[PDB]
């Protein structure tokens, strides 16, 4: 706070701290989930590693990709900046003038 | 397990990202006029928007 | 079903609160004049030399 | 007076108020911008 100079009002507005918080949960389970008959494990499947498990890991990977991106995506945003196809740059430099104005650090963008 | 947050203004705001999206100024039917092959026939359209984005 | 009794854990992970940089004090005039006590009136006189004409 | 009693009047800020050299600004944050103060704009004293 700001008081003038040498004047007769002596009182000083006391300034005040509060500290914020949010929390971070842990709310999906993301799986791949398999069934193979015993014919099938016993005459159909080669080799289980290349023929069964990689892909399974495959499509966990992918789907944890569409959980980032939804992640992503639904994010609150107040305004979307529009892209003019014609145009295309001003949008960006709005972007990067948003982020500016609101003091968010210009480094790992 | 995994978990995921978006991480906000003490406010509310969210102001530590930005989405853009491209302008749309029309939209078009793909493949024009078309004739079904039975009367009981099904076509799938397609819409695409003059960026080329499926709509 | 079951029921457990946990903490509610307290991290700092790097998220402040977003502020500006500071850089107009750099940029101005600072302290040319500073005996502001001793001179009457708080008011340090700064003259301005004389111009003439012919 | 006492010295419980309030602050009073200071002859230093009476006398520089009627100096009148303390810088009177524009409202920043008024719409529309507001005319310049008198004492903004009053001319150099012709000596001291």
């Amino acid at each position: 706070n700001r008081r003038d100079l040498r004047d007769p009002d002596r009182t000083v507005i006391a300034s005040e701290l509060v500290e914020h918080s949010f929390g971070v949960t842990l709310d999906k389970h993301v799986y791949a989930a398999l069934k193979f008959t015993d014919e099938q494990r016993t005459l159909d499947i080669r080799d289980y590693t290349k023929q069964v498990l990689m892909p399974q890991v495959s499509a966990v990977a992918y789907e944890l990709e569409d959980y980032i991106a939804e992640l992503i995506e639904g994010a609150p945003y107040e305004e979307t900046i529009l892209i003019d196809p014609a145009d295309t740059v001003p949008a960006f430099i709005t972007a990067d003038q948003r982020m500016g104005e609101a003091n968010v650090p210009t480094d790992s963008r | 397990f995994t978990g995921r947050k978006v991480v906000t203004e003490v406010d509310g705001s969210f102001v530590r990202a930005v989405e853009l999206q491209l302008q749309a100024s029309s939209i078009t039917i793909v493949g024009g006029a078309f004739a079904l092959a039975t009367t009981t026939g099904t076509k799938q359209l397609k819409v695409r928007d003059d960026n080329g984005t499926d709509v | 079903a079951h029921i457990f009794v946990k903490p509610e854990l307290v991290a700092e992970i790097g998220v402040k609160q977003l502020q500006r940089e500071i850089v107009l004090p750099g940029l101005v005039w600072t302290n040319p004049l500073t005996d502001f006590g001793g001179s009457k009136n708080d008011t340090i006189t700064v003259r301005v030399p004389a111009i003439t004409t012919a | 007076g006492l010295i419980s009693d309030p602050v009073e009047v200071d002859p230093i800020q009476v006398g520089r108020d009627e100096a009148g050299w303390v810088q009177e600004l524009r409202d920043r944050e008024a719409w529309p911008k507001q005319e310049v103060p008198e004492q903004a704009k009053k001319p150099a004293k012709v000596g001291n």
